């Protein structure tokens, strides 16, 4: 997908056809263009995975 | 007059691209009894939609862009403020990061939307957070023509100028800028003023003056220096606890200042030193002559 | 008598935007009033409760945005009564046409705001609410309680009467010596009514009082 | 005042890194701004604001002061 | 001193919503009309670089090619609500569509190897 | 007393759709005039005599030829006749 | 015509002698029409007193050294500079300063004649070892502003009479700054914010209605021309 | 063009009658003497910027006359004809009060947003309604005309006067395009005076947008009082290196 | 010339915190004058400013500047001053991180002046930073 | 110490050009007060000026109207330096009626009681021998300059042409501070400003309605006790 869109298009369509390759989704080109979080910054699954809660104090107090 | 954190946007603009805001608060208000009746009204431009728009549009960043975007700081969030006209108003520090001339260039305005785009636009790309240029780590959000030119005349030696005074001992600067409103002092002649405890005396500064049982410290201490009027009123835009500076500020110096004030520093006080120094600046520029 | 059914009313938390509209248009209409002074309008309440002019007031700059006084001084001049007043003047003009005493430019609207009106049961019920706390009595002279509560002119009365009816009580308009009322007689009528506005203690000894008495 | 506050240090003390920081407090926005819509139904679901509001204060506002406050706490699921 | 015909009268535009162009579903362009601004390759780089990645993919997503997502963001803003997540915008599915009709056999997958079919 | 000098002089919505938005009975309940079962016609008379739009009301409605309600504070049959005479 | 309008004055107080007034909403301009007139009138339009010269027993006006005594003659003369005094005699009136012995001395120790006060007795004015002597007079006199030492005004009449500096005005530092203030209406209304720094004998306050008489006089001068001419009244 | 000679004066061939768009009795004239000084002020002439004076929107020193023509036609279609008619069909009559007999706007009336210059209707024929529109018309028994509304509109941010209105009749012998049956087109002018975002420039290539306009009392002036007219930054003159200024 | 850079590294991202390699470049600092007097070497603040240590430095059997730090100007003119002149510091050219690259092999980033984070895109701004000036050479 | 006040005094230059010297002042203090009266005077001075006209065949302004040798929109460029005084607080109306050839002077227009019109000598348009100018002027009192959109009413008619006003009887103002050293054993001032208005008031008026402008604000300066 990427190479494709880089250029040379049909020659490099034209060889992963043959080849049936398989992308995987890893580059930010790919997903940029599919429309979904680039696997960097603020897209990552270390941070996007959390649970936020108030503190029992915080709760308490209000 | 705007801060490092500001932009002006003409009010048609704002209420083009705050519409959907707009109509949901003047419905919320009761000024309008439906949606239908809302957009009728921001459609004809009322004078209501103006007061609510005034305060819908606070606290929400918009992206300010010039292409063509040759690095990040192509790109930056500001917070929007109303104002009279079909121009948009833009600090005069960021403009070496856009590359922005005052010739007749154009630039775009991208509005988020989600809480995490207002949180991005928010924390990550905001305009008082990005002094320093990628590239090789030197600030390009730094005063350039103009204010340079003000901060040099003020301090710099009196070589070929009519330096009145050059001998007078002052008490302080509020005497010192007395004297200077009558014709008595230029603001490049040397003479010795007394500074209070507070103030943090010059790098290096080898004398604490010679005594015989009373020491001195860092700091708390009150000194009298040799200087000019002009280098003492610099001194008051730099932080506290900044050390005196005593020297020519050309451009390459300010720099220096600048990075360090950068690496010693939260980044509230660099902005707000930064805004002191282009207003000083500007204000000593159009005096310079 | 009613400062206790007062003070429960006015303690009761509301959450819902239009009920609270609703019930700030039906205080200012039946005991506010404006004023043409200096060339513009202020809005002045009166209420002759502790609770009930602190939540106007909070109401008013929570959903309309405006400030207001809180002054204590009685109009009235005896200042035993504790007559509070609450006034509006910075943007009296926009309070009163965005809150539908005066709407179409034109007179004053003598009846309640048609927003209020047509409008759903918890809204009906909230105006009831609010013209209670403004303006109203719980007199038990005799066997019934008379829950009478008198209006500005015909308009606000019917339309009391007819916010009534669609909770399904019964009520009925009344002219008296040039001023008008609606109230209620029967004790079923008084009872759920009361029940329906939120007072809970109050509902409670009212029955008992009533079951034990007749 | 405005967007500059509170303090981005301030606010980084209380977190690892900025791009920690933007999730947390989006996630406590939307929370708020939940709670808001839904408000008018009689529901125990969705807390806050624990601090002191304006009229009409932007939700994430609220949320990065009480961040900044040292209210709230993050865990990995 | 002379006056250049640069008007600052013919500059301004600005749009929240306007037409739309018939065989991909993004916003027309120009000024005749409501018109769209344009966020090309590098203002895609810029952003990328910041690290900021909702607002890019809202950028790209709802904002242009989304078609059912445009009409529920406007909802879920005039009804004072949460925005709602991007769906997949409707370039790619043109874009799948043009590489089939050249007998290449596209299909997207998913954990398992099994095609979504795209609806 | 609080009359606002007849409307004062501080308008800005300059716009009128009809005459429905001067109609009174819109503060009003709006079941009074339509008397179920029985019924009575006399209150809802009393709310349409101060109505500033009644002539209106009574001129559309014949014209429409509404056959149920009040309008213009005449009930069914005084339109009937007005309409027969 | 009328104002419609009307302008009003407001004051915060920062320290025991520092204030900030703010006066909005102004015109369009007459933000720089009556900031700069109400500076200079602030800084150089109120009367006051202080010292003009001293003559220090022991040493000539040549400044090497005071014997006794551990500052040099520009601390002592820049510690003088520092005392605020009032007076009432329009003549210049001289007290006698004659601390002695090992310690501090400081403006407590000064015996001022009638009409003359000290407001600050806790000031420093130096510090005596040795045994040493200080034996000095102090010469005050009433003025307005900030004048310059005068120079010799006889060359034959003493020896050691050293002329200072002399900071007559209360006020000591004052600045002004305008913005705009108004959104309903038409923007671009002036706000002015001065801020003003005055010494431990007057208050601002004081300092800012002084300054008000003082500019009303001067312009009514030229309102005397012709009473009977319209201008922008203001009602209240 | 404006008029230069007098009713008794004497005219030699090749000599000039009338001035043109930008001549100003018979030589170029394409701008005006500003009372320039090379200073920076306050930083409202930072890098390029103008700070102009109000003196110049006083006096129309630097305004421009600008005009826009607008076009309709009414065509033939699967339905009949389209027509130019008054008759709108739910528009208030406050809209339809500055249309003339023929449903174009009339001369010398100014015209805002959103205005209708020209009414035209076209037939949309027979169509399915939703319950819910079909219920409210059911209330309020009003009757789809069959026709809906094309009217011509003046743009979003145009104002200004109507010049003039011209119409062409196919059947009145116009060449009108096959398949149009009538045309019209409408003339909008208005006068525009200097405002910041305005670019000006100079004929030694230093251009810059006004960024400033300065009340008359607060320009600085000469010792006599002559305030100055436009204020410029010299930093630009050495660097690119245009003495001729 | 841009469009190329950005394309051919635009998956260089940090992955790692530290991949506790011991391997590193050989920089060269305080170029010997001929005066005898060691003199730091002029482009040394694009070459070795900003950088991490990878092995521990030891002169006269102390500890001049520990291993992992950021390598700012005061260790610099304090290596200078001890007699040193080269230094193994880190460099992503001899990262052993298995995903990637790692933070503290790619050092300090100059855009904030902190340690880059493990979510950072480097790739893209190496390509943004090399592309930009290329509109100053002349060509 | 110094016991003598400041005082002023007038010289008159010619008919309507006046010096007034203000003596003696404080060192420094001269500058100040003479910007601060050159700043009143050309901003907040009273006058009055015309504000709409309206001719007999002419629907806009861009239009010209038969046997003139000018159009509407550099006729009304002329008419705007007409130098009017009016002493009505409502609009009042002024008509201007020529035939046949020759120059509509300024003189020509006939006003009612109670205005007048200064400049009897402005040339306003000329006519040929098959033209007549039949044209109704507006004028209303205020100060400043108002751009001719604030003078559009909501019911204007067709015929109707807004035009800016300009209400400034005050033309050129300039000051000069003579460090005479006036003896006085000390350094003071000695502060000259000259003036000069467009022939609708004397100079002397000028002053006073600018000295009565500025004490109010110094006397709301004063109150704070
Ligand atoms: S006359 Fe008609 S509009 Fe008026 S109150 Fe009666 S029913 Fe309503
Ligand atoms: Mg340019
Ligand atoms: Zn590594």
């Amino acid at each position: 997908l990427s190479a494709a869109s880089f250029q040379e298009t049909t020659r490099v369509l034209t060889d992963a056809a043959i080849n049936a390759k398989s992308d995987s989704l890893i580059g930010l080109k790919e997903n940029v263009i599919i429309g979904k979080l680039i696997p960097a910054g603020t897209g990552l699954s270390r941070y996007r995975n959390i649970r936020v809660e108030p503190t029992e104090e915080a709760k308490a107090a209000m | 007059q705007l801060k490092l954190h500001q932009c002006g946007l003409p009010k048609a603009m704002a209420l083009e691209l705050f519409k959907p805001f707009v109509m949901k608060r003047l419905v919320d208000l009761n000024h309008a009894q439906n949606i239908k009746s809302a957009k009728r009204m921001v459609e004809r431009g009322r004078t209501v939609v103006y007061d609510v728009l005034e305060e819908v549009i606070a606290e929400h960043p918009v992206l300010l862009n010039r292409a063509p975007t040759l690095h990040r700081l192509g790109i930056q969030a500001f917070e929007p403020q109303l104002v009279e006209g079909k121009a948009i108003q833009i600090h005069p520090l960021v403009c070496t990061a856009f590359n922005a001339d005052f010739d007749g260039d154009q630039m775009a305005v991208h509005l988020p939307l989600s809480a995490e785009a207002q949180a991005e636009a928010r924390i990550l790309m905001l305009s008082s957070n990005n002094i320093l240029k990628p590239a090789d780590g030197r600030p390009v959000t730094m005063p350039t023509q103009d204010m340079v030119l003000g901060l040099f005349f003020l301090t710099t030696d009196g070589e070929l100028r009519d330096t009145k005074g050059e001998g007078r001992a002052f008490g302080s600067t509020a005497e010192a800028i007395m004297a200077f409103d009558a014709g008595e002092l230029a603001l490049q002649s040397q003479i010795d003023i007394r500074f209070p405890v507070g103030t943090v005396a010059p790098r290096g500064w080898v004398p604490p003056v010679t005594e015989e049982g009373e020491p001195e410290w860092q700091q708390g201490d009150s000194f009298r220096l040799r200087t000019s009027l002009g280098r003492a009123l610099f001194n008051e835009l730099l932080p506290e606890d900044y050390p005196f500076v005593d020297y020519s500020v050309g451009k390459k110096q300010l720099s220096e200042i600048v990075n360090d004030l950068a690496e010693r520093y939260p980044k509230v006080i660099v902005a707000a030193t930064l805004d002191n120094l282009k207003a000083a600046g500007f204000y000593w520029a159009t005096r310079s002559g | 008598m009613t400062a206790a059914v007062k003070d429960e009313i006015s303690r009761l938390p509301v959450t819902r935007t239009c009920c609270r509209k609703a019930e700030v248009s039906s205080i200012l209409r039946f005991a506010g009033g404006l004023h043409l002074v200096s060339g513009r309008i202020v809005i002045e309440a009166e209420l002759d409760t502790a609770m009930a002019a602190r939540r106007l007031k909070r109401d008013i700059l929570e959903i309309f945005g405006h400030s207001s006084e809180l002054i204590v001084m009685a109009p009235g001049g005896l200042r035993r009564g504790s007559r509070f007043v609450v006034r509006v003047v910075a943007g009296g003009d926009q309070l009163a046409r965005q809150t539908g005493l005066v709407d179409g430019r034109g007179r004053p609207i003598r009846g309640l705001p048609p927003q209020v009106v047509s409008g759903a049961t918890c809204d009906a019920e909230a105006a009831w609410r609010g013209a209670f706390l403004a303006h109203g009595s719980l007199t038990e002279p005799g066997r019934s309680s008379s829950l009478e509560v008198t209006c500005p002119g015909p308009e606000a009365a019917l339309a009391l009467v007819g916010a009534a009816r669609r909770l399904s009580i019964a009520a009925k308009a009344r002219e008296v010596r040039g001023v008008d009322r609606v109230v209620v007689r029967d004790g079923d009528a008084i009872g759920a009514l009361l029940t329906r506005l939120g007072a809970h203690e109050s509902v409670l000894a009212w029955e008992e009082r009533r079951m034990r008495r007749e | 005042e405005g967007i500059i506050n509170p303090p981005i240090d301030e606010l980084l003390e209380a977190t690892d890194s900025k791009y920690s920081l933007v999730i947390y407090a989006a996630k406590r926005a939307r929370q708020i701004n939940a709670y808001y819509s839904q408000l008018g139904e009689g529901l125990l679901e969705y807390v806050g604001p624990l601090v002191d509001t304006h009229v009409h204060e932007k939700p994430l506002s609220i949320a990065l002061r009480e961040i900044n406050a040292g209210l709230l706490t993050s865990e990995a699921i | 001193i002379l006056k250049l015909h640069h008007l600052v009268d013919d500059k301004l535009h600005a749009r929240s919503t306007g037409p739309y162009s018939m065989i991909t579903q993004q916003p027309l362009g120009g000024k005749a009309q409501f018109g769209g601004q344009r966020f090309g390759e590098m203002e895609v780089w810029a952003l990328e670089a910041y690290g900021a990645a909702y607002a890019l993919q809202e950028l790209l997503t709802i904002k242009s090619d989304d078609v059912t997502g445009r009409v529920k963001v406007y909802e879920a803003i005039v009804k004072g609500e949460n925005i709602p997540e991007p769906g997949i915008p409707e370039s790619f599915k043109v874009l799948i569509k043009e590489m089939q009709s050249l007998c290449l056999n596209v299909e997207v997958l998913s954990s398992d190897g099994m095609s979504i079919e795209m609806r | 007393m609080t009359e606002l000098f007849q409307e004062l002089l501080v308008e800005d919505a300059d716009e009128e759709l009809g005459w429905q938005e001067r109609a009174l009975c819109a503060q009003t309940d709006p079941e009074s005039f339509f008397p179920e079962k029985g019924g009575s016609t006399r209150e809802a008379k009393k709310v349409c005599l101060a109505c500033e739009v009644r002539s209106e009301c009574l001129e559309y409605a014949l014209q429409n030829d509404e056959r149920f309600g009040i309008w213009g504070g005449l009930s069914e049959r005084e339109r009937r006749r007005l309409k027969k005479k | 015509m009328l104002i419609a309008q009307r302008p009003s004055l407001t004051e915060e107080v920062v320290d025991e002698f520092r204030s900030r007034f703010v006066i909005e909403p102004l015109e369009p301009g007459f933000g720089y029409t009556l900031g700069n007139s109400l500076r200079r009138t602030l800084l150089s339009s109120i009367p006051g007193a202080a010292v003009t010269s001293i003559r220090i027993d022991g040493v000539l006006h040549e400044f090497t050294t005071v014997p006794g005594v551990k500052e040099d003659v520009t601390d002592l003369i820049l510690n003088i500079k520092q005392l605020v005094v009032s007076s009432e005699h329009d003549e210049p009136v001289v007290m006698y300063l004659r601390k002695q012995g090992p310690g501090l001395v400081t403006a407590a120790d000064i015996a001022p004649p009638a009409g003359v006060e000290v407001h600050n007795p806790d000031l420093v004015l130096a510090t005596l070892n040795g045994k040493g002597k200080l034996e000095m007079e102090l010469t005050v006199e009433r003025g307005r502003g900030y004048v310059s030492a005068v120079q010799n005004k006889q060359v034959g009449q003493e020896i050691g009479r050293i002329p200072v500096d002399s900071i007559y005005s209360p006020v000591l530092k004052v600045t002004y700054k305008v913005e705009a203030t108004r959104v309903e209406q038409r923007t671009d209304f002036d706000k002015l914010i001065v801020d003003v720094e005055t010494k431990q004998a007057m208050r601002p306050r004081d300092a800012m209605a002084s300054a008000g008489k003082t500019l009303v006089e001067l312009f009514g001068l030229a309102r005397e021309l012709n009473i009977d001419a319209e201008g922008i009244d203001m009602g209240p | 063009q404006k008029v230069v000679v007098d009713e008794g004066d004497r005219v030699i061939e090749g000599q000039v009658l009338a001035d043109g768009p930008a001549t100003e009795d018979g030589e170029m004239a394409l701008g005006k003497n500003l009372l320039v000084a090379f200073m920076p002020w306050e930083g409202h002439n930072y890098e390029d910027a103008i700070i102009l004076s109000q003196r110049l929107v006083q006096d129309d020193v630097l305004s421009s006359i600008h005009i826009e023509e607008h076009e309709v036609d009414a065509r033939d279609t699967k339905l009949g004809p389209e027509e130019i008619t008054r008759d709108i069909p739910n528009v208030s009559e406050e809209v339809l009060a500055d249309l003339d007999e023929r449903g174009i706007i009339r001369i010398g009336a100014e015209v805002v947003a959103g205005d209708i210059l020209v009414g035209k209707v076209t037939p949309k024929g027979e169509t399915e309604l939703t319950p819910e529109e079909r219920l409210l018309r059911a209330i309020f028994g009003e009757k789809a005309r069959e026709v809906r509304d094309t009217s011509l509109k003046v743009p979003h941010g145009e104002i200004g006067k109507i010049i003039g209105v011209r119409v062409f009749d196919r059947e009145e012998g116009d060449e009108l395009p096959p398949g149009v049956n009538q045309l019209v087109r409408v003339y909008v002018a208005q006068k525009r005076k200097i405002t910041d975002g305005d670019k000006l420039a100079g004929r030694h290539g230093n251009k810059g947008v006004i960024s400033k306009i300065l009340p008359i009392e607060d320009m600085p002036f000469l010792e006599d009082g002559t305030p100055v007219d436009i204020i410029l930054n010299p930093l630009g003159v050495p660097s690119r290196m245009n003495p001729g200024q | 010339l841009t469009r190329r850079l950005v394309d051919v590294s635009q998956d260089v991202i940090i992955r790692e915190e530290d991949c506790g390699t011991e391997r590193g470049l050989k920089l060269r600092i305080a170029e010997r004058g001929a005066d005898g007097v060691l003199r730091k070497t002029d482009d040394v603040e694009t070459s070795v400013y900003a950088r991490m240590l990878a092995e521990d430095v030891v002169v006269d059997g102390k500890v001049i500047a520990p291993a992992n730090v950021d390598l700012g100007d005061v260790l610099i003119d304090a290596l200078v001053g001890a007699g040193v002149e080269e230094v193994k510091t880190r460099s992503v050219l001899t990262c052993e991180s298995a995903v990637g690259t790692c933070a503290f092999c790619y050092g300090r980033s100059l855009a904030t002046g902190k340690l880059v984070d493990i979510g950072e895109a480097v790739g893209i701004i190496a390509a943004q930073s090399i592309g930009e000036p290329g509109t100053q050479l002349t060509m």
